[PDB]
């Protein structure tokens, strides 16, 4: 219609765009789940059985595992949380 | 060329050319959007818990 | 439309946590095919054209 | 071979594959668990104990109820030696590793 | 019965008559105690097996 007024990809006929065959909203629903899903999945050996594990606790999880922190060392490190917000507000 | 009669009747013996060329563009499409749908299957299934 | 509405579970403030469990082995799958390899053919030139 | 990790197999836990000629390439017959149906069980994370042993998540939750049960299947208990649960440190949330 | 169990442990360790936990290079050696860990028991008599 706005280009009536004045893409114009119709009017030359030429090629014609398609649509994705997805609507973005059932894209944006299914990376909602997973967000949901991951802090589930990260628990030690409870994985996709483990469910309702808090975002902060899979977090603290997932870093004993791939780097071996003491828990006492973990404790000892606080503001560990703000540096992760630090980060996402770098990116 | 379309609106002109004596374009088309040439695009016409060459008409099975330009039929293989839909052909092969839908076929990609096809293709193409059954890797979609296997990429947001493996998202599909997971639990919203928060 | 028939899409998405997957199940999901209801985090817990407590600390328990309510953890989904399967109850039926329901074993078996399919898997695709890989190709690994592709039909091989020789012309013979100068005498076929 | 295995595949018991991650690998090409997919939508399946990957207990075992299966290799069959095919005409111009291989196919492929992996096998999956499915669970089919899902039971939500509340569950300790972790008992602690006034002894510095304490109750810890070990193949799975150390109480898929409560007290000491740890299976995958629909029976909580189902006989676990409780061998394989580590003991830790006593964590906040005393009497609880929680 | 005792809850000390002998186990495979690693490759197959713990081998009828003589026990090879020696692995590979060595055929057979004392068991450490260290070697194997105690399995829950499993269905036979009087072994894993």
């Amino acid at each position: 219609d706005d280009c009536m007024q004045q893409i114009c990809a119709q009017y030359v006929a030429g090629y014609k765009v398609l649509p994705p065959l997805m609507d973005v909203n059932m894209e944006a629903a299914y990376t909602s789940s997973l967000l949901g899903s991951i802090a589930g999945v990260g628990w030690t050996a409870g994985l996709s059985s483990f469910a309702a594990i808090p975002f902060a606790q899979s977090i603290f999880y997932r870093l004993n595992g791939v780097g071996i922190t003491q828990q006492v060392l973990s404790e000892n490190q606080k503001l560990i949380a703000n540096k992760f917000n630090q980060a996402l507000g770098a990116m | 060329c379309n609106g002109f009669q004596k374009c088309e009747q040439l695009l016409r013996e060459y008409g099975q050319f330009c039929s293989k060329i839909n052909q092969a563009l839908h076929g990609a499409n096809l293709r193409q959007d059954d890797s979609v749908r296997n990429l947001f299957a493996s998202v599909k299934s997971s639990q919203s818990s928060p | 439309i028939a899409f998405n509405h997957p199940i999901q579970v209801d985090q817990l403030n407590s600390s328990y946590f309510k953890l989904s469990i399967p109850t039926n082995f329901s074993f078996g799958v399919t898997q695709e095919y890989i190709q690994t390899t592709i039909q091989k053919v020789t012309v013979d030139c100068k005498q076929y054209v | 071979k295995a595949s018991k990790r991650s690998g090409f197999c997919g939508q399946g836990t990957h207990i075992v594959s299966f290799v069959v000629n095919a005409p111009n390439g291989l196919y492929f017959m992996h096998v999956g668990y499915y669970p089919s149906n899902h039971i939500e069980v509340v569950s300790a994370y972790g008992l602690c104990d006034a002894a510095n042993p304490t109750n810890c998540i070990a193949p799975v939750n150390g109480y898929f109820i409560k007290t000491n049960n740890t299976r995958i299947v629909d029976e909580w208990s189902y006989t676990g030696s409780s061998f394989y649960a580590p003991e830790p440190i006593t964590s906040l949330n005393t009497k609880y590793v929680a």
